[PDB]
């Protein structure tokens, strides 16, 4: 009822004769993708996302804190740990996202796991659940 | 296009790295696994073969197994896609009437 | 049930009421590719989900 | 209906005690896998006659 | 495309040159024979039919056989393509019973 | 689509994708294929049916 196989990747041919050796193809195999990978990349998405020189058009809180500020907001009353993890406890007020001084330990954080919420078909799975409080974040990124 | 080579409807990246299960307001959605979005709740991590429709091998997919849209005698213990589920059937004698066949 | 018997591990356990309660869970088999597809079964997991 | 042995057949064994029984022909099918859900299936059509 | 003309889902010139399943993660691949690499894992060189569907015309494909996703009663060594699968059968008689239909 | 008119194409009997219990001489399309089947009977049992 259907077609068998249909990556056909049997045509590339792998090389690289000799002890350790490693094959890397646009396809994605062997130390590829694995999930200590999908592990380590949690790791690197959640604390200092992104090792490259340079990122996207926004690390500032001149045009992105008010944002933020105002997407901060749960219908449900839930997002516990689900959100600001690791930022010595959520803060029960922390009179409404606009002090700095001693609150700057996680806003570094919650801009590199803003990243991580929208990155590839997948995670739109896990964001799909968040539906209206997380879209109206994603719904602007898009437009970018 | 994400892939599912088992065809049961669940992709093969979550069946791998796990996954599970769990309603928002009455609507199950399937999530992969995060620890500190689930753990808290106490949800089952869940993992199954990327290429069996039925990691198990018995007559119900991962999907349905997991989700609850199964057949609900099935034991809540075999509910996890590792447990099988199957009937064990043994037939006991309780009584024997013998009749002699005399006229 | 001759391909659940020949794919999972059988356990026989009568610690409920000294009854024989048989649970088979599936693990691998490393000589089928196909059957090493299955994530791993260490044997307290399996004792943790089946019983 | 049971088997019937007539008279002088009932004799003959009774005297030798020699009655062999012989296997001519076996009926069975093949179940084949499906890719659809994996489950192997059986052909009730199909038998190891063909094969 | 590749052709494969027994259309077991296997193409013709890894059938006639040699092949191997090797599995890099969980999900299963199928690729042609390297010495290199296949031979230090122990892998075994499968060679069958371009134009067979079943190279042993037993009721069982080429790939099903070296895939895995056959009945698993089958014998391991029958896993091979080159080698048969196949039921034999015969009854043994332990005891007989007479009865004298005498009134 | 089958010269000798046989239930076997002319393709199939010169590739050979046939039932291979086929003659070898049948293998040529203007060879038939078909079979001859007569009974014999090795042994006859009587009975009387007197009680
Ligand atoms: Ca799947
Ligand atoms: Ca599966
Ligand atoms: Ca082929
Ligand atoms: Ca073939």
């Amino acid at each position: 009822i259907y077609g068998k196989d249909a990556l056909l990747h049997e045509h590339y041919v792998y090389a690289k004769e000799g002890y350790c050796p490693v094959l890397v193809i646009q396809s994605s195999e062997d130390y590829v993708e694995n999930t200590e990978k999908a592990l380590n990349v949690y790791y690197e998405i959640g604390k200092i996302l992104s090792r490259d020189i340079l990122s996207k058009i926004n690390q500032p809180y001149q045009k992105f804190l008010d944002v933020l500020n105002t997407i901060k907001n749960a219908s449900d009353s839930d997002g516990q740990d689900l959100l600001f993890t690791n930022q010595l406890k959520e803060h029960p007020t922390d009179f409404s996202v606009e002090f700095l001084e001693q609150n700057s330990n996680e806003v570094q954080e919650v801009f590199a796991k803003a990243f991580a919420y929208y990155i590839e078909p997948q995670h739109r799975d896990v964001l799909q659940l968040y539906a209206p409080e997380a879209f109206n974040y994603m719904d602007k990124f898009n437009e970018q | 296009t994400v892939p599912d080579r088992d065809n049961d409807g669940i992709p093969d990246s979550l069946e791998v790295e796990g996954y599970t299960v769990d309603v928002k307001n009455k609507r199950t959605f399937l999530s992969p696994w995060i620890s500190n979005i689930h753990e808290k709740k106490g949800l089952t991590k869940y993992k199954s073969s990327p290429e069996k429709w039925s990691t198990a091998s018995d007559p119900y997919s991962d999907f349905e197994k997991v989700t609850g849209r199964i057949d609900k005698n099935v034991s809540p213990e075999a509910r996890h896609p590792l447990v099988a589920a199957y009937p064990i059937v043994h037939v006991d004698m309780e009584n024997i009437i013998l009749s002699k066949n005399e006229d | 049930l001759p391909q659940i018997q020949e794919t999972t591990a059988r356990i026989i356990f009568n610690g409920k009421d000294l009854n024989l309660v048989e649970r088979r869970i599936a693990a691998v088999n490393p000589s089928d590719p196909l059957e090493t597809t299955k994530p791993d079964m260490t044997l307290k997991e399996a004792l943790k989900i089946a019983f | 209906t049971p088997i019937t042995m007539n008279y002088n057949q009932f004799l003959e064994l009774e005297k030798t005690k020699q009655l062999r029984l012989d296997t001519d022909q076996v009926y069975g099918n093949i179940a084949t896998y499906n890719f659809e859900n994996g489950r192997v299936r059986v052909d009730t059509g199909s038998n190891w006659s063909e094969v």
